[PDB]
């Protein structure tokens, strides 16, 4: 039979699947997320397999709707089911309710579904945490979601290879006050130090929600003018 | 395989199906089955090892109707080779109701490749320790699906025991330039050379679609060939 | 074949689910919350799981409101309490439209903990790694808090504690809880507990209080208000 | 959908599966039923309660009908289902049956859901023993059954369930009497719980059905006058 | 050892060791006799005897009006079987109008053993089948294995003890075919030894399949 | 009434804003043209609330396959998706729908009939003033007409569909399903949404009684006054 | 610790799905290898063709496959697993052309098979189907030539050159060394089929190797005849 | 009919930064006058009413249904429902109904959170809602109501004028409509407070 938990409590009481897909996170490419002032910011280190890749054809950064972004670190495949499972959720709310799904509930799905996956049978869980960046009332809001579908508000964050140097150098440099091209540039910093080589445009994707209250992922040439700025 | 031969979907390290490969191994325990596409039609024979001499000698076919233009010989697990021969029965079938029309050796042998390829895809499964030949004179195709579901077709198919020595001997006759009646001395040849002596009374099960049956799945009849072996 | 099932619907020798026990020893592993039912409410106060300089405080990690009767704490995995917390609000809501009226506190509790039995008893799923301190409100019970285990087993405590250094929270609310407390005598024994078990920001709280009139509320506190609170101890 | 067999036999005979449900059983609280012409009375053994613990409302004794008292040993959980199983049967032998369901019946039907989960693929046995007890008519004599969670049930002069079971039983064979009244059910019940109970009035409770009548849970004056009186 | 587990496992030499196993059960099954004439066909059974007071449990069954089944094996399992033959006779019947045949009987027993095999949760059937029929297909025997497949055979010997009646059968192979209908039952009983406990159902092309014991099957026991 | 003809670089859809409750008006401002993407949108004829849903679901439809695909929908396709939804209803769905948009294939108009039948035609009208448009639309389309003429083509035909039918009135709303650039046929497809494109003065309310006469007596058994919270 | 993680398709303490890792190698058992190279102006796919036998039929040894009339696929691993994602596709194209009508493009064929690829990668009772798909073809919408790769594991990225099979590290190498902004279709087919036969090592011949140039002027699905590839490979062997 | 069965009459008015929605209190069984205390107005939240005329079947079940969906909203997110955000609930809840349609047309008069300005929805027994700046109606009164308020409805009244309005132009419709009336509530949502008048209709 299939439908058997594969993720099950360990002696420690701990799901030891819900571990390894967290390893399978901290192998699956650096991704960091900034919350500014008046936005946020997730940034994230796109080195494509080979130069031959096209960039546009598989982006780590996506957005979910108009308002909430979302980009990952961990399993490419199970990232896009995650977002396509998200951008229906948020399309079926809209559906339901004639808005955008908010970012809080846009998070809170993407959590109850990898908390599904570690519960149901046959299936492991997810192997991508995300960030996913959206305003809210009260401003705008980073938030991170586990393998195991617990998510959390941040404010600033770093979740795929070397992750914990990222996190280290977000606390030591990222500030409260930041703007939307302060949280920008410390995206692009954070990444910088949790990649080995010269981190150019092409090879990371930036989406940003600024004051405007919507989604928008950062073109190669804006990444440029950030970089040189 | 440490562990990866006992689930089929489960891959070896070095990517091999063990599983799948167990059921090959059970197809090349079972013994041979060739069939060759001639010029007049396809000859289907199938070596048939009477492991007791009470079997009834016009029974136990190793090749079997599938449409009333394909036949398919078996080899391997016979409880396999037969459910897989029901199955591309209902596949053909299926082809018909659906599209109206008789179904393809090629095209029955992707869909019944699905069957073999889900038996080690999804869980719960066996691979299907059979290999079947389909041949067809109205398609000229004579297509082998293997237990992994690896379809192709083939101017002369062998497989089971002895399947590569049958194989070079069935390289050394051009069959498309050859009639199917003067192709059953041949492959009589080939089944009798490779034969083992363990058995003493044993046969060879031939079938053929060819002009003289319109294309239709005929076993060979036993004037134009004696089957029975003492 | 069920080679890799870990059976977690199955007895052990000992007569324990051992996938329970495993949830149960990940809710001991996870951030204390404490439960105190004064006289008209409870109050329940959660240690966030994710905290830190760079966490942002914006939502409650632990605590979540099922209606407006029933507030819940989690200790153990958020996910599988969010899950929970879903069903609970879903029954409450189904119960409105049934009755017209407030889910009874102990019908929710006992929706949540068949739920948790369900997934101990059938379908070889992992349980729910969560406890739940579910205070709430109804006319029958008046104000009540229940403990929820994941074996589906819950019990109702005039204060209780969960999560890590939970027996040292039950001694302290065993040394200092008293009956007939004020919401404000409540909250602070809450927040003696807490710190003595364990800051604001890290520290959530929820206090369900009945009102004569106003009716049952539910009022999980803020980050201000609960570094007003904890600034008060 | 999960259909493992959790209940299987193991190659002496046994279905280990059950005695790790009745090991569950075990480590549940004590329970006694004893019957008089005209009472059945159920003694449970509360839990240790703090002082933090609220006292009503939890007790191991349930009603599955206005006839049928019901408690259990083992699995809170597993005996909430139970219960929610038995009282649903007992409404629906009412909507069948006119008659209310007799105390055969239900106690056939719980231990029926035992068996079942000891023979449904994927289903753990119920950790529960159950007396279910009441009166199947006006004139007909008290009843208590004991459901194991092997599924088997079988009716009782006077029966426990749960931890202390030995001691327990041993007290009521020892103290039973063919034809008690009320009052010397319920002192039977009450001693037999007493002897291994480490507060008499705390950590006691009691729960009698007289004939032509329902569920009834003992005052705590007079559970203590009772229990004072058996000592 | 490790892959006798599942009948879905095949071992790393291609068997499929619980397969094996269930055709184990078969051949510890009390000893079954099939034989086949150009006219009529016989099973001859020696119905196990669980004890000295307990009449021999049946083996010998009918299925259609011209097919009879020996059950060698879990004789759970071959009932099982049986109302499965019992579903496939009713459907030809009501589709055709005819009696099924019993090599159409045999594809379907073989194709829901091998299903039994082919998927895991379900466990081979431990029985073996003779199923003789009298169509128009002629008289034809079948011994269905648990793994899924059927053999037709002239004459066969399945169970216990199988070996010298296959040894007789072989050596009068040959007058089988024109053998008259007591005759095979003749042969049937010879190749079979055990009287009582010894059934025998006898089908032929024109007279039905109808099932000889002890009194019955005296005339023929010689 | 709807329509919607093709210009030489692009679509101009219309739509009459009556809904009628049966022989009343229920609705003398409502919004029949919806958009379902940036260069498709929809006029719906029949029941209101059936167009109102079957365009929202086509709308979410493509633009959830817009976000995954990342590929700007085609009006043969948010015509297949509607006729194929509406065929699957068997016309119970009352949506008479215009589809007019732009994509690789030029500028594209569809009608889709409720029972899921679809036909591309160079000027389209229907609902109750079906005829009353298509009579101006006949007389007034040619091919390669320009955005302007095809604008008061397609309002004239609303108009006429206004005037002359009594479940058509009120206002005219225009869409124009146009290219940024007309020289370029690659360049993005805009649309810009004329609301009361439009608004007939022989139609507006001529009169009205400014010192309404009434002699209703308000008299109040209870008033109670509670907090806005 | 149980030993799902290496047997199923479920994560290792290294956060590793084995299963996906052990389908790549089991596409690397098909002994092939596939060069795509698509240019502005087309298509190239050149995968070669091995026969394991002179009694098979070659035209159905075939690792080139029609998947509409626009996309063509090459997949490279098990045959078993190629018939089977072949099917697969045909059939994502088929419901796609149903429900959106109009034939699927490539990137979204791409991101279906990613799909599956990711439900075999995350339900365990499914297999990663063991097959490198470069799904190729001319997308009318864009009038540009998409061309996506698909691992087992589900990685799906459009390329402008990709490869696949045993030697597709020293393919890429080769492609990403090499790689131009090809003038004509002629010069996307010469560099395709060269960069195959360096790669391989081996001086192909039109029977050994199997090529589909989709150009605008024939931008339908196709392997190129033999004489076509001939010449191909005769260019190739000019300089 | 069992549009008719219970004879409604809901209307809810636009004031300045203020709405009123108004029903008839009877509860009808076609011609049979069986309550004088229906409720069809239900506050959704502090700033969103929801009078739905038609079947008091139909009235309680999407009351009760769109209570479900707006707690759970709400729970979820932790905030109120939006006026337009349970209007398109409302839409949702109905249109979900498609084919079997509730025989209920919903009235949302509601309060915009930020600017206070009057929110009014109105949609018949599907979905298909209308957002008039001047006045919704619903009920077995629709076209009494429609003629009455096209009349009478002035920009810019203030919660009393508003009352005054939406009490007369109620009256007027139910005095027509035989089966609604009896007793008229009116609640006028003001940007601080909201007053429910019940006023004055005939009792015949
Ligand atoms: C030109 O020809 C115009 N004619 C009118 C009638 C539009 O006003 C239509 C056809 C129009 C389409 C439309 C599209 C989008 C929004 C609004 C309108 N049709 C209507 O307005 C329909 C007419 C109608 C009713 N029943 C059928 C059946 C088949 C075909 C057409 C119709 N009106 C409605 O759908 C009503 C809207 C309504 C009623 N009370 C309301 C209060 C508040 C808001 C809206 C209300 N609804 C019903 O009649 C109930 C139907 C229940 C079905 C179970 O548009 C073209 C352009």
């Amino acid at each position: 039979d299939s439908d058997f938990s594969l993720t099950t409590f360990s002696s420690g009481g701990k799901l030891n699947q819900i571990e390894s897909a967290l390893k399978a996170v901290s192998l699956g490419g650096q991704c960091v997320g900034v919350k500014a002032k008046n936005g946020a910011v997730i940034a994230c280190e796109s080195k494509p397999s080979s130069p031959l890749v096209e960039k546009v054809t598989n982006l780590k950064v996506q957005k979910i709707n108009d308002n909430v972004g979302i980009v990952y670190s961990g399993v490419n495949t199970d990232f896009h089911v995650i977002l396509k499972s998200l951008r229906k959720a948020s399309i079926k709310y809209s559906l339901r309710l004639g808005v955008e799904m908010p970012t809080r509930e846009v998070v809170k799905h993407a959590a109850h579904k990898m908390q599904y996956y570690t519960q149901i049978g046959g299936v492991r869980p997810f192997g991508v945490s995300l960030l996913i960046i959206g305003w809210e009332e009260l401003g705008p809001t980073l938030w991170q979601v586990d393998p195991s579908g617990t998510f959390w508000a941040w404010k600033a964050t770093a979740l795929g290879k070397r992750s914990d140097g990222s996190r280290t150098f977000l606390e030591r440099r990222y500030s409260e006050d930041q703007s939307v091209d302060d949280a920008i540039h410390t995206a692009i910093s954070t990444l910088k130090e949790g990649f080995d080589g010269q981190l150019t445009a092409e090879l990371i994707e930036i989406g940003v929600v600024d004051e405007t209250r919507k989604f928008r992922t950062l073109s190669t040439a804006e990444i440029r003018d950030f970089l040189t700025e | 395989g440490s562990g990866y031969d006992f689930n089929p979907i489960t891959f070896s390290p070095d990517g091999r199906q063990f599983q799948v490969e167990y059921a090959t191994k059970a197809v090349e325990k079972d013994s041979l089955a060739l069939g060759v596409k001639c010029k007049d039609g396809i000859l289907l024979a199938a070596e048939k090892n009477l492991t007791s001499t009470l079997l009834t000698p016009g029974g136990n076919p190793r090749i079997f109707w599938i449409n009333d233009s394909i036949a398919c010989a078996t080899i391997g697990h016979r409880p396999d080779c037969y459910s897989i021969v029901e199955q591309s029965r209902n596949r053909a079938e299926t082809f018909t109701s659906n599209f109206g029309i008789k179904i393809t050796v090629p095209q029955l042998a992707s869909e019944v490749s699905q069957q073999f390829h889900l038996a080690h895809y999804y869980q719960a499964y066996r691979p299907f320790g059979c290999t079947v030949i389909f041949a067809s004179y109205k398609d000229d195709a004579l297509y082998a699906i293997e237990p992994s579901g690896a379809f192709y077709g083939y101017f002369a198919s062998c497989f089971g025991k002895n399947s590569n020595l049958a194989r070079a001997e069935l390289q050394k006759t051009e069959w498309k330039n050859i009639t199917v009646r003067e192709a059953v001395p041949e492959v009589a040849r080939i089944i009798k050379s490779l034969h083992e002596s363990q058995f003493k009374k044993w046969e060879i099960e031939m079938f053929w679609l060819c002009e003289e049956t319109n294309g239709r799945p005929q076993k060979v009849p036993e004037d134009v060939f004696q089957s029975r072996f003492v | 074949t069920y080679r890799y099932d870990a059976g977690t619907t199955t007895f052990s020798s000992d007569g324990r689910i051992l996938q329970v026990e495993y949830a149960i020893q990940s809710i001991n592993q996870a951030g204390t919350a404490i439960g105190v039912q004064f006289t008209n409410g409870v109050v329940l106060a959660a240690e966030k799981k994710n905290t830190g300089r760079l966490v942002d405080y914006l939502f409650p990690e632990k605590m979540a409101k099922i209606d407006g009767h029933i507030v819940t704490a989690v200790a153990g995995l958020t996910a599988d309490a969010n899950t929970l917390v879903d069903l609970m609000r879903t029954s409450a809501q189904k119960y409105l439209k049934t009755y017209d009226e407030q889910m009874p506190v102990e019908q929710l509790v006992r929706m949540v903990c068949d739920e948790k039995h369900s997934y101990t008893q059938y379908g070889g799923l992992r349980p729910y790694g969560v406890s739940f301190l579910i205070a709430g409100y109804d006319r029958h019970k008046g104000c009540q808090l229940y403990l929820t285990d994941p074996s589906g087993n819950f019990g109702g405590w005039k204060a209780t504690a969960i999560g890590e250094n939970n027996q040292t929270a039950q001694s302290i609310l065993k040394s200092q809880y008293k009956d007939n407390m004020t919401a404000t005598e409540a909250m602070d024994l809450t927040v003696k507990v807490l710190c003595k078990t364990l800051s604001a920001d890290k520290l959530e709280f929820a206090v369900l209080q009945f009102r004569e009139e106003y009716g049952p509320k539910v009022r999980i506190l803020t980050t201000s208000e609960v570094d007003t609170l904890m600034k008060r101890y | 959908d999960y259909t493992r067999s959790i209940t299987r036999f193991s190659p002496d005979g046994r279905l280990f599966q059950i005695d790790h449900a009745h090991a569950a059983v075990q480590r549940g609280t004590t329970v006694v039923a004893t019957r008089s012409k005209d009472m059945i009375v159920i003694a449970v053994e509360k839990t240790a309660v703090a002082k933090l613990q609220d006292p009503h409302t939890f007790s191991k004794i349930c009603s599955l009908d206005k006839h049928v008292m019901c408690a259990f040993a083992g699995l809170h959980a597993d005996a909430r289902r139970l219960i929610q199983s038995g009282q649903r049967q007992c409404q629906s032998h009412r909507l069948t049956y006119e008659d209310p369901i007799s105390i055969e019946n239900i106690a056939r039907y719980i231990a029926t859901l035992q068996l079942k989960n000891t023979q449904s693929g994927g289903a753990r046995p119920y950790g529960v023993s159950t007396l279910i007890c009441g009166f199947d008519d006006m004139t007909s004599q008290p009843h208590i059954y004991e459901t194991l969670p092997s599924g088997t049930y079988a009716e009782w002069k006077a029966r426990t369930i749960g931890r202390h079971d030995q001691t327990v039983m041993e007290y009521l064979e020892k103290h039973y009497k063919d034809d008690m009244t009320d009052e010397e059910a319920q002192k039977l019940a009450i001693g037999a719980l007493l002897e291994v109970v480490e507060n008499g009035s705390k950590n006691l409770e009691v729960a009698y059905m007289k004939r032509g009548g329902t569920m009834e849970i003992m005052a705590e004056e007079v559970l203590d006058a009772l229990i004072e009186s058996t000592k | 050892s490790k892959y006798d587990e599942n009948a879905t496992t095949f071992s790393p030499e291609g068997r499929i060791l619980q397969v094996e196993n269930a055709m184990k059960a078969v051949q510890q099954g009390m000893p079954t006799v099939g034989l086949k004439s150009k006219t009529h066909a016989v099973i001859a059974g020696v119905m196990h005897s669980p004890s000295e007071f307990s009449s021999h449990q049946p083996k010998i069954f009918k299925i259609d009006q011209h097919i009879g089944v020996a059950i060698s094996g879990l004789t759970a399992d071959g009932r099982g079987l049986c109302k499965f033959l019992r579903n496939e006779c009713l459907h030809h019947t009501f589709c055709f109008g005819t009696e099924i045949r019993v090599a159409d009987l045999a594809d379907t027993v073989a194709l829901q053993s091998q299903k039994k095999t082919s998927k895991v949760g379900k466990r081979p059937y431990g029985v073996g089948l003779l199923m003789i029929g009298a169509g128009v297909d002629g008289p034809r025997l079948f011994e269905t294995c648990p793994s899924g497949q059927h053999w037709e055979y002239n004459a066969q010997a399945i169970g216990r003890r199988a070996q010298a009646a296959k040894t007789y059968l072989e050596t009068n192979l040959n007058e089988f075919p024109d053998c008259t209908r007591d005759q095979l039952i003749r042969h049937a009983l010879r190749a079979l030894n055990d009287l009582e406990a010894i059934a025998l159902g006898v089908v032929g092309i024109d007279e039905p399949f109808t099932i000889l014991e002890g009194p019955e099957l005296q005339k023929y026991i010689d | 009434t709807i329509a919607a003809a093709i210009f030489d670089g692009g679509v101009v859809l219309g739509a009459d804003t009556r809904a009628t409750a049966g022989p009343i008006v229920a609705v003398k401002d409502e919004m029949k043209l919806h958009y379902i993407s940036d260069n498709i949108w929809v006029c719906g004829a029949g029941i209101a609330a059936d167009n109102d849903n079957i365009n929202a679901v086509i709308s979410a439809k493509l633009r959830l396959f817009q976000m995954n695909t990342g590929l700007q929908p085609r009006v043969d396709q948010c015509t297949n998706i509607l006729a194929s939804r509406l065929f699957q209803y068997m016309g119970y769905i009352q949506a008479a729908l215009i589809v007019g948009g732009i994509d690789f294939q030029g500028p594209q108009v569809y009608q889709v009939a409720p029972h899921g039948s679809f036909s591309k035609q160079p000027f389209i009208a229907q609902g109750s003033g079906s005829l009353a448009a298509i009579s101006v639309l006949e007389n007034r389309w040619h091919n390669k007409m320009n955005e302007h003429d095809c604008m008061e083509m397609v309002a004239d035909a609303i108009y006429a569909g206004i005037t002359n039918d009594l479940g058509s009135g009120s206002h005219v709303n225009l869409c124009v399903i146009k290219r940024e650039n007309p020289e370029d046929k690659q360049s993005k497809v805009i649309y810009t949404f004329y609301k009361d494109y439009r608004v007939p003065h022989e139609n507006d309310r001529n009169f009205r009684l400014e010192p309404q006469i009434n002699n209703i007596d308000v008299e109040v058994i209870k008033t109670t006054e509670r907090p806005l919270t | 610790s149980s030993g799902a993680d290496r047997y199923l398709t479920v994560f290792s303490a290294e956060g590793r799905l084995w299963q996906v890792e052990y389908s790549f190698k089991a596409v690397k058992q098909a002994e092939v290898t596939a060069v795509a190279v698509k240019s502005k102006n087309a298509v190239c796919v050149a995968v070669q063709k091995k026969v394991s036998d002179k009694l098979i039929d070659p035209s159905t040894v075939t690792h080139m496959y029609r998947i509409t009339d626009n996309v063509g696929a090459c997949l490279v691993g098990l045959p078993s697993d190629v018939n089977f994602i072949v099917m697969l596709l045909r059939s994502f194209a088929n419901n796609f052309e149903y429900k959106q009508g109009f034939s699927i493009p490539v990137s979204i064929l791409a991101q279906m098979l990613s799909e599956r690829h990711q439900l075999e990668s995350q339900l365990v009772y499914v297999r990663p189907s063991a097959v490198s798909a470069i799904l190729f073809g001319l997308d009318g919408p864009s009038d540009s030539f998409a061309l996506y790769k698909i691992e087992p594991s589900g990685y799906s990225n459009g390329f402008r050159a990709v490869a696949c099979g045993v030697k597709e590290i020293e393919a890429m190498s080769a492609l990403e060394k090499k790689m131009e902004d090809f003038e004509t279709p002629e010069a996307t087919a010469e560099f395709t089929l060269s960069t195959l036969q360096t790669v391989c090592g081996v001086d192909f011949e039109a029977q050994d190797v199997e090529v589909s140039l989709l150009t605008r002027d024939n931008s339908k699905f196709s392997k190129l005849p033999n004489d076509k590839v001939n010449e191909i490979l005769h260019a190739v062997a000019e300089k | 009919d069992i549009s008719t069965y219970n004879g409604s009459c809901v209307l809810a008015m636009a004031g300045d930064h203020c709405v009123a929605i108004a029903s008839d209190r009877r509860l009808g069984v076609n011609m049979l006058t069986v309550s004088k205390d229906f409720k069809r107005i239900f506050q959704i939240n502090d700033r969103i009413y929801l009078g739905l005329a038609g079947l008091a079947t139909d009235v309680l079940t999407v009351r009760e249904q769109l209570r479900f969906d707006v707690n759970l909203l709400e729970l979820r997110e932790e905030r109120p429902i939006d006026p337009k955000k349970f209007m398109n609930l409302v839409k949702s809840t109905l249109y979900e109904k498609r084919f079997s349609p509730f025989f209920v047309t919903p009235v949302i008069a509601g309060l915009l959170p930020e600017t206070n300005e009057p929110y009014l929805a109105a949609s018949d027994s599907i979905g298909a809602f209308a957002f008039p700046k001047d006045f919704a109606v619903a009920g077995t009164c629709e076209e009494s109501l429609y003629g009455i308020c096209e009349s009478a409805w002035r920009p810019n009244m203030n919660p009393d004028e508003l009352f005054e309005c939406t009490a007369k132009c109620l009256i007027a419709a139910v005095e027509r409509d035989s089966i609604s009336g009896w007793g008229g509530i009116v609640y006028i949502i003001t940007q601080d407070k909201v007053i429910i008048k019940e006023i004055k209709t005939r009792m015949d």
